[PDB]
């Protein structure tokens, strides 16, 4: 009694870091898949989604 | 047999640009405009300050 | 006139092959629109002045 | 006027301020597009945890998605009848258009 | 009176055992940046390892 919001999303468990999948934000963010090659990666990229 | 060519990596060039600014107007502090652009553009904006 | 005979000589005996060394394949998103709609995929590392 | 920025790259400084000043002192309606963000609702109590600036929202790299939290406030008990009043309060500067 | 943009899903056949994939795969494709040869090779390697 007194819950503000109760929303649904991807499971934090089934898709875990054992498969690279990481979602603290609410968005499934992987660390490397498609990337600039000659150039060094970025600290944050929209491509990581 | 007949040794000839000698390979480089980045070519030189015979004709080049040379600038001569004067002070009272110049601002040698700011050399930035973007991120992955400041490495694709300037020097092509730092020789035209 | 002697100095020009040195320029003409240097170009005459110039044998240089160009092996592609160094590159980048910039991710389509960061360099944007005006600078993106101008480069054909991969550029070098030492883009000069233009 | 009703502004609409598409290229928030070559805009540079000084001009990035005349836009962010005319919105305050003239009631301009500005706009951005290349900005990408991940939004998550926030409970009325506990408040904000992170606050960004209006100068950084004009210099953020094209493909770098930052998160900016939005406040709720549907369930918040109003003040008691006896308490000190208020003077010229809050101004909010940003809005999502999704929803 | 101009055109528009839609998708066909290859429903004009009605022969089974073919066209297994549906509309939705295309939508996912036209969302990422255009991948170069070396990027595709890298992306294959990463998912594999």
């Amino acid at each position: 009694y007194g819950a503000a919001v109760v929303n649904i999303d991807l499971n934090r468990d089934f898709f875990d870091t054992a498969t690279g999948i990481d979602l603290t934000k609410g968005i499934p963010l992987v660390q490397d898949l498609l990337v600039p090659i000659g150039v060094t990666a970025g600290a944050e990229q929209s491509a990581e989604y | 047999l007949s040794d000839d060519f000698k390979q480089i990596s980045d070519p030189k060039g015979y004709l080049t640009y040379s600038v001569k600014y004067e002070d009272q107007f110049t601002k040698k502090d700011k050399l930035r405009a973007s991120e992955a652009d400041d490495r694709i553009v300037g020097p092509t904006v730092n020789l035209f300050k | 006139v002697s100095g020009l005979l040195m320029v003409l000589f240097k170009v005459m005996t110039d044998n240089r092959l160009v092996i592609v060394g160094e590159t980048t394949t910039p991710m389509s998103n960061t360099l944007s629109t005006v600078v993106n709609n101008v480069l054909r995929t991969t550029y070098h590392n030492n883009v000069g002045v233009n | 006027v009703h502004m609409t920025i598409n290229e928030r790259a070559g805009m540079s400084k000084l001009v990035a301020d005349n836009i962010i000043a005319s919105v305050i002192k003239s009631n301009w309606v500005v706009d951005i597009h290349d900005i990408e963000y991940t939004a998550e609702v926030m409970t009325p109590s506990e408040g904000y945890t992170q606050h960004v600036d209006a100068e950084s929202i004009m210099t953020a790299p094209k493909g770098k998605l930052f998160h900016l939290q939005f406040m709720d406030g549907l369930l918040r008990p109003e003040p008691s009848a006896f308490d000190p009043p208020a003077s010229g309060e809050d101004m909010r500067l940003i809005y999502p258009l999704q929803p | 009176r101009y055109h528009e943009s839609v998708l066909e899903i290859a429903d004009i056949f009605d022969q089974a055992d073919f066209i297994q994939t549906s509309d939705a795969v295309r939508q996912l494709r036209a969302l990422m940046p255009t991948l170069s040869t070396s990027q595709i090779r890298h992306a294959i390697e990463r998912i594999a390892q």
